[PDB]
Parts: structure tokens; sequence; C-alpha cells
């Protein structure tokens, strides 16, 4: 069964090296070439380079400067290093196996050859200055318009993932939505939770970060 | 770069399309791929040099070029094709292979349904801090995608605008969300802020106006 897997740090700090192991199984890998392509947030592919098997490591120019790419024919892996890196290389990099044979195809190396016929599973590397932060917890409201109030909590500029949120202790369940988190350009992760209901009840959301060890209960008022 | 539309959608047992287009110094000479990106999944190679099928493709996947444009053409539709397609092509002036932006496929599963949105402007205890974040909470939405435009005082505005992707809900439906972070000031110094979502033609749209909160 033809396999390849990404390892390396999931997250990395600006300045630093970003180093990627790509091992594979399956096949013989000295006998094949194997490109490392990453994909960004939300944006395209952009190839990074390759190391053939005859030898010879081709870098997209762009990059060359910062890239390095090896081969160890001995372990069955090949690395990756990326230098001087900014929150421009936050992305989910592959290591990915070419085809032998002269198709027509550029997909491998940058040049006429061989295709890319087996992706590795990818790994998410987030490139941020930030340590571990706990987070700040805000209200919201629309008090700025119909009969059902909507509430939430903005669970504001934490590191890392995940945080759980939960209303009145987990009494209030109905009406809850809670939304996967984003990466500001601070470095940082926020996610929002909104509750939306239909005249003495209160509204607390509970906010849980276990990578800091804190937990945050913010009073929501529905004026 | 090529260009492949954002989104397209389709009906089971039926054909869907999707071109990918350049120049001639790229799709003209050279030849095009097509990967195949699965929710939450890797990338699987469905064609190469333009017309090819690695082993273990079906045959209801197929690729085309005509000029300056590529084609991967589905038939038979299966739900199990709901992906991200991108093409790849080769480069006469670069060394590099260059891709399309991607086009997401929907099968359609389920009663197509527009967007909530909910716009939450900054708490007062974070304008405290001097920071101001407005929040647009996307909800409810069929098929999975949107877009998102922000308006101050009727202009668009790009700077310090995260949105997220859309990601399934548990009743199956999309969500999303976008932030605006400003500080306090910049939030004082506009009469109003609008999040306008659009969906498959329609704009939704919430509006906050600083004078009322």
């Amino acid at each position: 069964q033809v396999q390849l897997q990404e390892s390396g740090p999931s997250l990395v700090k600006p300045s630093q090296t970003l180093s990627l192991t790509c091992t594979v199984s399956g096949f013989s890998l000295s006998s094949y070439s194997v490109s490392w392509v990453r994909q960004a947030p939300g944006k395209t592919l952009e190839w990074l380079g390759d190391a053939s098997n005859g030898g010879i490591i081709y870098y997209n120019p762009a990059l060359k400067s910062r890239l390095g790419i090896t081969r160890d024919n001995s372990k069955s892996q090949v690395s990756l290093s990326l230098n001087t890196i900014t929150p421009e290389d936050t992305a989910t990099y592959y290591c990915a196996k070419c085809s032998v044979g002269d198709s027509g195809s550029y997909a491998c190396t940058g040049r006429k050859g061989e295709y890319v016929d087996a992706w590795g599973q990818g790994l998410l590397v987030t490139v941020s200055s930030a340590s571990t932060t706990a987070p700040k917890v805000y209200p919201l409201s629309s008090c700025c318009s119909s009969s059902t109030v909507t509430l939430g909590c903005l669970v504001s500029s934490y590191m890392p993932e995940p945080v759980t949120v939960t209303w009145n202790s987990g009494a209030l369940k109905s009406g809850v939505h809670t939304f996967p988190a984003v990466l500001q350009s601070s470095g940082l992760y926020s996610l929002s939770s909104m509750v939306t209901v239909p005249g003495t009840q209160t509204f607390t959301c509970n906010v849980a970060h276990p990578a800091s060890s804190t937990k945050v209960d913010k009073a929501v008022d529905p004026r | 770069v090529l260009t492949q539309p954002p989104s397209v959608s389709g009906s089971l047992g039926q054909r869907v399309s999707i071109t990918c287009s350049g120049s001639s110094d790229n799709i003209g000479i050279f030849a095009v791929g097509w990967y195949q990106q699965v929710p939450g999944s890797g990338l699987r190679t469905i064609i190469y040099g333009n017309t090819k099928r690695p082993s273990g493709v079906p045959d209801r996947f197929s690729g085309s070029k005509s000029g300056n444009t590529a084609t991967l053409t589905i038939n038979s539709l299966q739900a199990e094709d709901e992906a991200d397609y991108f093409c790849v092509c080769g480069e006469s002036k670069s060394a590099t292979p260059v891709f399309g932006g991607g086009t997401t496929l929907t099968v359609l599963g389920q009663p197509k349904s527009p967007p909530s949105v909910t716009l939450f402007p900054p708490s007062t205890e974070e304008l405290n801090g001097n920071k101001a974040t407005l929040v647009c909470l996307i909800s409810d939405f069929y098929p999975g995608s949107v877009t998102v435009v922000w308006k101050a005082d009727g202009s668009t505005i790009t700077r310090n605008v995260e949105t997220t992707r859309a990601s399934k809900q548990s009743n199956s439906k999309y969500a999303a969300s976008s932030y605006l972070s400003l500080t306090s000031s910049d939030w004082k110094s506009k009469g109003s802020y609008s999040c306008e979502v659009t969906h498959e033609g329609s704009t939704v749209t919430k509006t906050v106006k600083p004078s009322e909160c």
C-alpha cells in the first residue's frame, strides 16, 4: 500500500526554521521522485520543490533562497526545511510521490516528465509569534429589531486551540450555536458562540481553555 | 495562475464540467492535470497529460483541452464526488507548475437554504481596551459557499477582515463567520457598518450604527 506521511512541528514562530520529514512506505523511495507542495488556509496550491530520483533537487525559484530539500534513501525519508518564515507560511504541507515514466506532465518537477501519483496526508503548520495565551471573553448583544434577542460571547485572542463553550453551565442547550475559530493577524485565535432565545432569565457563557488551565464565565445582559 | 470558477453544483447521476482557463504559455502548450481534494481529506490525482486517468480512477472522470482551456468532466455524479477540484499545468516562462484556484463541487442532497446573518457590534468592555471587533455570524446556508463584503458608510472594507471557510453544521447545512478588527476610534469614526453575505446571487445584509450602540 503506497503511503507518505509528513511529520514535524505544527506550530512555529516567525524567523525560525520550519523542518519537516516525509516517511514513505509501500514503494522503494530510491526509485521515485518526491515533491513538496503546500496549500494556504484558503488559497490554492503552491509547488515547493522536488527531490528527483536522479539526485537533482528542483526548487520553486520564488522560495529557493529559503528552501532546502534533502533525500535519505536508507531511511525512506525526504526532508524539507524553510527558513525566515512569516505568518504567510501557514499552510498544510504535503509530500507527494511521482510516477516513473515520460508522460507530458509538469506536475512532479518543474519540467516535462512525470506526474504526481500519490499524495501524503498533509501536515498543517501554523506560523505565529504567540505562546500559550488564555482568552479574553467579551459579551455580545444586538442592542442597536425583532422580539427574540440574540446574545453571545466573543472568545478573543487565545492560543492554542481548542476552547469549549457552554451556557448556564450546560443547562441552556437549544438555540446555542458555537462557531469554528478564526486565526487573526495578531497570531491568535478567536471564536464566538451565539444563543437566540424568545423575564428574569440570565445567560452566562462558560469558556474553558485547557492549555492555559483557564475557565471563564461571562454574564451577558439581554437588554 | 489559471482560473476556474469558485464553485459548481450538480445532480446525482448526471454530468457536470469544470473548466480551467489560462494562456498559450501554459494550457495551450503544456499538459494539464486534475486533483480531487475531498472535504477534510487529502489530494487525489484524477487526470494527467490532459486526458489520462491513473489506475483506479473510474472512467466517469474525463479530461479535455481546447485552445487555452482545459476541462474536467464528471458523468453519473455520485455523492462521493463532492470535492474541491484543482487543475495543474506547466509554465513556459517559470520553472514551477501553476495551479488553478479550485472549484468546489456540490452534489445537491438537500433543499437550498439562504444564510442567516447576525452582526454584533463591539462590547463596551472591549472598547474600554481601545479595541473594537465586529462579529458577523452566518449559519444555515446550503450549498456551503458564501462571499462576505464589509462596508462602512457605503465604502467596501478589506483590511482587518478575517473570514473563516464554511464548515458543516450538525444539521448538514453550513456555517461561517467573519471578523472586522478595529480600534475604538475607527469604530466611532463611521456612521454605519454592514456585513453583506451573498449566496447564489442573493445578498443578506445586517447593519450596526455606532451612534445607536
